[PDB]
This record gives structure tokens, C-alpha cells and sequence, in this order.
RNA sequence: CCCCGAAAGCUAUUUAGGUAGCGCCUCGGACGAAUACCAUAGGGGGUAGAGCACUGUUUCGGCACCGAUGCAAACUCCGAAUACCUAUGAGUACUAUCCGGGAGACAGACUGCGGGUGCUAACGUCCGUAGUCAAGAGGAAAACAAUCCAGACCGCCAGCUAAGGCCCCAAAAUCAUAGUUAAGUGGGAAACGAUGUGGGAAGGCAUAGACAGCUAUAGUCGAGUCGGCCUGCGCGGAAGAUGUAACGGG
């Protein structure tokens, strides 16, 4: 999990979602692309 | 000396009962404080207690809006170093419903001996029963 | 041919020429009303202190 | 014919700095029309219509028509002013053709 | 330590009498380092380019001549 | 590090930065350009960094026009020095930026590559920018 | 007890926390429109802005010059608003000026505007200009010389308003009509990031059937869908020491 002020899609398998007022990125292929804005 | 002050020996206190089911906390508290202080009587005097007795029933059914059920915080300090204690509304309403009303009405009454005397006239009960049948309270819808 | 001017605000902190314009029109206090001739010379003083007078034209 | 702009007269009480700023706050554009044998005429234009016309390239080389009610003028674009930072058109000149 | 910190005393130059005013003979009209204004009728020039009136009258400024020089004169 | 070859004076007053840029706000040399939207100061190092980024991205396939030059010197005190005792020493050179001023122009590339290079460059600058293209008027 | 009422500036000083002349206060005498505010008329300027004609400086081409393109406290082909000087004039006002008796003061402060210096730091320092304090009480900003409103002769258990306000502490609307926000945002903070929601101007494809999903572009279905620009209000970025402690509290 990466925690940064800027979160973006990396590949075509990343999806940007919103949970409980937090913007996250979840990737279907590689777990290392997982991100959380913070 | 033509404007007269109310005489404490001539003040009549009346008994009312209020049901708190589904009411907003602060908007009920303002009216309760008004009637405790006596602002609704034409003989109102700032240095004399002229208010009425208010019984509150179903105290654990009071409501708050937004996210205040989980996010509103209650603090106290035991005067030992590091002694700050914290709770929230939803635990406090389950545990001690009367202290919520005590805090809310105490914040709106004056701070002094007269205010301490005024707040003695409010009786808060969690359930739907009160032990003051002998005083024959009247139903008040505020 | 004559107009009525009423002072509506205080003149204590104003500029010196503005105070002198009020004194030259004859206004002495808040709520004072005077009646003056309708001439360009009077109109200049009125227009300079427009923001604290009321004109009944 | 192909390019037509509906316009309304801009009067003396609508001319000036504050008046022009109020017009632009109402989303309008001031314009002037001058040319041979007639006095200048001041008019007001629609911002969206002007932007749509400026997007096309033939607008700058073809005779355009400005209609203020019954009065009709045939003119060419002569000069345009834009805001330095936002690029919004601010004033237009039209030379009679 | 700075090498600056000097300046000279003020000299009080400029126009002393403006257009439309009345003068008497001897009144100084302009103080000037160079000849920014030139002497017209009834106006004399001193050794330091000062312009003064040589007769009573009214001061008047103008622009005249083939070089566009500024002139001041006195009308009696 | 752009800097004038010689100057008439060494130290200049601070001044104030006011107004808009009515001059230098039109694409003249190239076809696409980047321009500032708010005011500020631009240093020679910032100019060099943005130029290097643009040139590296476009791989020197077109021509880059730089329209800002840092002709204003800025002084500083030597540190641990008290107030007074003269003006400081020149440290670096800046250019004053007003809203609407065009910084860089590019000639001879595709718009997608020019925009990607401009986006790369805009991250090195201390003020907001925007992209413009040439127009008849 | 009654009346008026400053200054913390300039110049010089073995002078810098002293003093002297002038400026500012007061009292007496002389003399009244010679004074000021505003209108009209006359007048010089080189600042703001702007520009490249000079002095410097700047980028790209062509051949120091030529074509485009920028910059300047000690550059100017230009050039205001205000300020300043003079004359005439209505109205309002104990105004102006001259001669004498007595002084105090010559450590200022903050706020706004134009600037130098400093880091476009400081409740920093040095100038110009206006207001307040100094020497000024009352109401508002929780408390708060210098901010906002307003200038206290004395008395009244009368009335109208200013700034600021009208749920309770605590005087007055739980007033009325339309919208926005879900963050207790309101009631601290940036670059940047994001299908959060409201509004606006255009564009692409589409019931000879559009987007997604699914079967190997066709094909099952049955109306919208797609990607940008401008804009209102919100979200993250956001860590500190005694006690909630960044709406005065409820
Ligand atoms: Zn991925």
C-alpha cells in the first residue's frame, strides 16, 4: 500500500474508488499498485 | 418605585411533564430552560426564581442530527496529571441519559446560586414512569 | 429655488475640507436640517460630502 | 448573409468604463462600427455568438451582416481586443464594406 | 563601510509667478539652472539665467518661434 | 544561467509588481506557447530547468523560443549580519512576471507532444500557467 | 470652581535623555472681511500609465545595418487624476493680519495609502500623507491604548436611531420568499490529486439501433451515451508538548 498526496491510475487494470470519504486505487493485476490518498 | 419586583413568598410553581421521544436535543433544551427561568410569565424578575417544574420522560429517546451520535464528544478532567476522560453521545445516552440533559440545560442557565436553584426544578427519567404522581403534573407539548 | 440638506453621519473623523464644507453649508450636528439656495457654489459643497448628507430636492 | 450578428444599440449612458464593465458582467461585448460617408455607430453583441463566429476561419475574410432591429449593416472585422490572461474577447471594431 | 553618503543642499528652483498674475518691475519670474524658458517682451535675463520683469503688467506664457521655444512675457 | 553581459548599475530598488501584460501576450514566433496566469518572479535556474525539460522531452525535433530574460539583480545579506551598514551583495537574477506573459514557444512539432512537454515543464514553475495556440486575431 | 488648550518638528550645538531661535498654546491691545470652504476663469509641470525617438540592455532571422520581439530609480517621441499659484463671485462662519505679557515642547505609538532598507520577515527600521491614541469616557470586535460607530455641563424607572445584532446564557424574528452545503465545512494553511455535488456554452455517436456485459467485427437486449471547457459550494494534502483548548459557551 502506498500513502501519498497524489494518487493516479498506473495501468489499464487500476480503478479509482471512494470509500468512507477516502480516495483509493485498486489494481486487478499487480498488488504493488495499491494506493491510498493521505 | 412604580415598577414592582415579584415577591418570593407569592410565587407559584406549576408542574408539567414532557415526553422526549423523537425530539431534537438543543431545540427541546432551549424551551425547557425558558420555562425553568420563568421567561413566559408577566411577573418575570431577574433576581427572583419564577419558573416552573419540568419532568422529562423517555430521556433515552432524544435525538441528534448529522453524525453527532458518534462524533459528539463529552470531556471531563480529574485534576490529577493526565486525567482527561472522554466519551461520546451514543455511549452516554445508553449509560446515563440524565447527564446529557443536565449538561445541555446547565449550559443555557445562568452561572450562579440562582442558576443552581433553578436547575433543581428539572427531573429527568429514562423510562416512561415518574414518581411524582402526587404533584399532579400537566402534559406540556414543547 | 431652495433645497433642504440634512446631516446623517458624524463629521468628527472626516477630512478638513469636508468639515469645512459642512460648516460652510451651515450644518452643525447629526439630524440638523438647513435650507439653502440652489446655486452651483452650494451644489459643489453638497456633492463633496454627498456620503453624509441627505437632500430633499 | 452567411454570418449574421444580432445587436442592440449602445447609448451614451451605456458608454464609459463602469457601463462597459456592467455590460461584460451581463455577458455582452461592446463594438464600434465606422467607415466611409457615415458617422460611427456603437452597438452591443452576444458573447456566445461572437465566440462561435470567431471559431470559424472564413469570418475574418468574408462580409458579415450586423442587424440592429430594422437597421442592417454589412461590415468586415477590423480589430479585436482580448483579455491578456483569459483570452476572452472584450471589444470589437467593424469597418463598413 | 559604504563609499556613499553625500548630497548637496537644496536650491529652490522653479516658477515663481504664474500666468495671469500682475507683477511690478524687478519681480523674479523663473529660477532655472538652464534656459528652459526664454525672455519675451519686457522680460530680462540675468547672469545665471534668471528671468525677471522690466515693467509693470501681466505675465503670459507661450510657445513661439521656429524652434518651439517656451517664452514668457509681460503685457502692459 | 542567463544574465546580462554588462549593466549600467549594479543594485536596483525593490519596486512593486502590478498590472497585466498587454505586451508580450501574443504567439509570434511559433505555433503553440505556454503563458502565465498569475504574477510572480522567475529565476534563471528555473528558466534553465524548464528549458532542459522541454528540450529533453521533444528530443530537439523542433525549435524552442524563450521569451523571458532575467535582467533584474537581487541582493542578500551575508548572514549573521546586523541591520544597516549598506546594501547587500548580488546573488541571483530574476524576471518579473505579470499575468498573460508568454514564457516559451515551440515551432515544428505535433500538438500532443508539445502539450506533453509543456505539462512536464509546468511542474517546475512557481506559478500557474496555461497553453495557447496562434490565431488570426 | 469656571474658560481655552499644545508638542514629541526644522536649524545649530564637545550636541544627541540639555539648551537656544523659529513652528504649535494662552492672555491683553489695535483693526474688521483684507480669511477660509465651493463655483467659474487663467497657469507651469514630467509622477502613475505608456513607449523605444536618445542612453543602456534582450531574443530570433536577413545582410554595424534591415524585419519582427521584450525591459529600465539614476532612459523619454509622450503623458493624466489629484495637488499648487492667481483673479472674480453667492452663501455660511469670530476668519485673517499687526503689536506686546506668560509658557510648555524639541523619547512618540499604531492603522491605511506612496516608498527606501530588510527575506514583498518582524508589535523591525527610515521618510511623505491622512486618522486615532497621547490628552478621550460611551456601544461593537469574548477579554483587547492605536480597528468600526460616536465626541460625556447636571438630573429623569420617557422616545428614535448608528456600528453590530434578533434559539438560550443575554435585549430583539425558532420572521417571510427562492436556492446551495453533508464537510460541524461554517468555526486556521499551499503546490498538487480526485466519476462529490449545483449551474452554463459547445461537440462526437445513436431505434438502418448507440455505452457496458456476454457468445465466434456479427449476435441475443432497448435509450441514451461518450470525452472535454467555464463556473458555485464542498473532500484529501493537515504532526507537539499541564486540560477539551483553531464558534466565548451551551
Ligand atoms: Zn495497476
Amino acid at each position: 500500500m502506498k500513502v501519498q498526496a497524489s494518487v493516479k491510475k498506473i495501468c489499464g487494470s487500476c480503478k479509482v474508488i471512494r470509500r468512507n470519504g477516502v480516495i483509493r486505487v485498486i489494481c486487478s493485476a499487480e498488488p504493488r499498485h495499491k494506493q491510498r490518498q493521505g | 418605585m412604580k415598577t414592582l419586583s415579584a415577591k418570593p413568598a407569592e410565587v407559584q410553581h406549576d408542574w408539567f411533564v414532557v415526553d422526549a421521544t423523537g425530539k431534537t436535543l438543543g431545540r427541546l433544551a432551549t424551551e425547557i430552560a425558558r420555562r425553568l427561568r420563568g421567561k413566559h410569565k408577566t411577573s418575570y424578575t431577574p433576581h427572583v426564581d419564577t419558573g416552573d417544574y419540568i419532568i422529562v420522560i423517555n430521556a433515552e429517546q432524544v435525538q441528534v442530527t448529522g453524525n453527532k451520535a458518534l462524533d459528539k464528544k463529552y470531556y471531563r478532567h480529574t485534576e490529577f496529571p493526565g486525567g482527561l476522560k472522554e466519551t461520546n453521545f451514543e455511549k452516554l445516552v445508553a449509560h446515563k441519559p440524565e447527564e446529557i440533559f443536565e449538561r445541555a440545560v446547565k449550559g443555557m442557565l445562568p452561572k450562579g446560586p440562582l442558576g443552581y436553584a433553578m436547575i433543581k426544578k428539572m427531573k429527568v427519567y429514562a423510562g416512561s414512569e415518574h414518581p411524582h404522581a402526587a404533584q399532579q403534573p400537566q402534559v406540556l407539548d414543547i | 429655488k431652495t433645497i433642504k440638506v440634512t446631516q446623517t453621519k458624524s463629521s468628527s473623523h472626516r477630512l478638513k475640507n469636508h468639515k469645512l464644507c459642512l460648516q460652510g453649508l451651515g450644518l452643525r450636528r447629526i439630524g440638523h436640517t438647513v435650507e439653502v439656495q440652489d446655486t452651483p457654489s452650494n451644489r459643489g459643497m453638497i456633492n463633496k460630502v454627498y456620503y453624509m448628507v441627505s437632500v430633499e430636492e | 448573409a452567411n454570418f449574421v450578428l444580432n445587436a442592440q444599440a449602445r447609448a451614451e449612458d451605456k458608454q464609459g468604463k463602469g457601463a462597459s464593465r456592467r455590460l461584460r458582467r451581463e455577458s455582452l461585448v461592446p463594438a464600434i462600427i465606422y467607415g466611409g460617408n457615415a458617422e460611427p455607430v456603437a452597438v452591443t453583441l452576444e458573447l456566445r455568438e461572437l465566440v462561435k463566429a470567431l471559431e470559424s476561419n472564413v469570418f475574418f475574410e468574408e462580409v458579415v451582416e450586423i442587424k440592429v432591429g430594422d437597421k442592417v449593416e454589412n461590415v468586415k472585422i477590423q480589430a479585436l481586443q482580448r483579455h491578456p490572461a483569459k483570452n476572452t474577447p472584450m471589444h470589437a471594431d467593424f469597418k463598413r464594406a | 563601510s559604504t563609499k556613499n553618503g553625500r548630497d548637496s543642499n537644496p536650491k529652490m528652483l522653479g516658477v515663481k509667478v504664474y500666468g495671469g498674475q500682475t507683477v511690478t518691475a524687478g519681480n523674479i519670474i523663473v529660477r532655472q539652472r538652464g534656459t528652459e524658458f526664454h525672455a519675451g517682451a519686457n522680460v530680462g535675463m540675468g547672469r545665471d539665467h534668471t528671468l525677471f520683469a522690466t515693467a509693470d503688467g501681466v505675465v503670459k506664457f507661450e510657445v513661439k518661434g521656429q524652434f518651439g521655444r517656451r517664452y514668457v512675457k509681460v503685457e502692459t | 544561467m542567463l544574465q546580462p553581459k554588462r549593466t549600467k548599475f549594479r543594485k536596483v530598488h525593490k519596486g512593486r509588481n502590478t498590472g497585466l501584460a498587454h505586451r508580450g501576450s501574443t504567439v509570434s514566433f511559433g505555433s503553440i506557447a505556454i503563458k502565465a496566469t498569475e504574477r510572480g518572479r522567475m529565476t534563471a535556474r528555473q528558466i534553465e530547468a524548464a528549458r532542459r525539460t522541454i528540450s529533453r522531452r521533444i528530443k530537439r525535433g523542433g525549435k524552442i523560443f524563450i521569451r523571458v530574460f532575467p535582467d533584474k539583480p537581487i541582493t542578500e545579506k551575508p548572514l549573521e549580519v546586523r541591520m544597516g551598514n549598506g546594501k547587500g551583495n548580488v546573488e541571483y537574477w530574476v524576471c518579473e512576471i505579470k499575468p498573460g506573459k508568454i514564457l516559451y514557444e515551440i515551432e515544428g512539432v505535433n500538438e500532443d507532444l508539445a502539450r506533453e512537454a509543456f505539462a512536464l515543464a509546468a511542474a517546475k514553475l512557481p506559478f500557474k500557467t496555461t497553453i495557447v495556440t496562434r490565431t488570426v486575431m
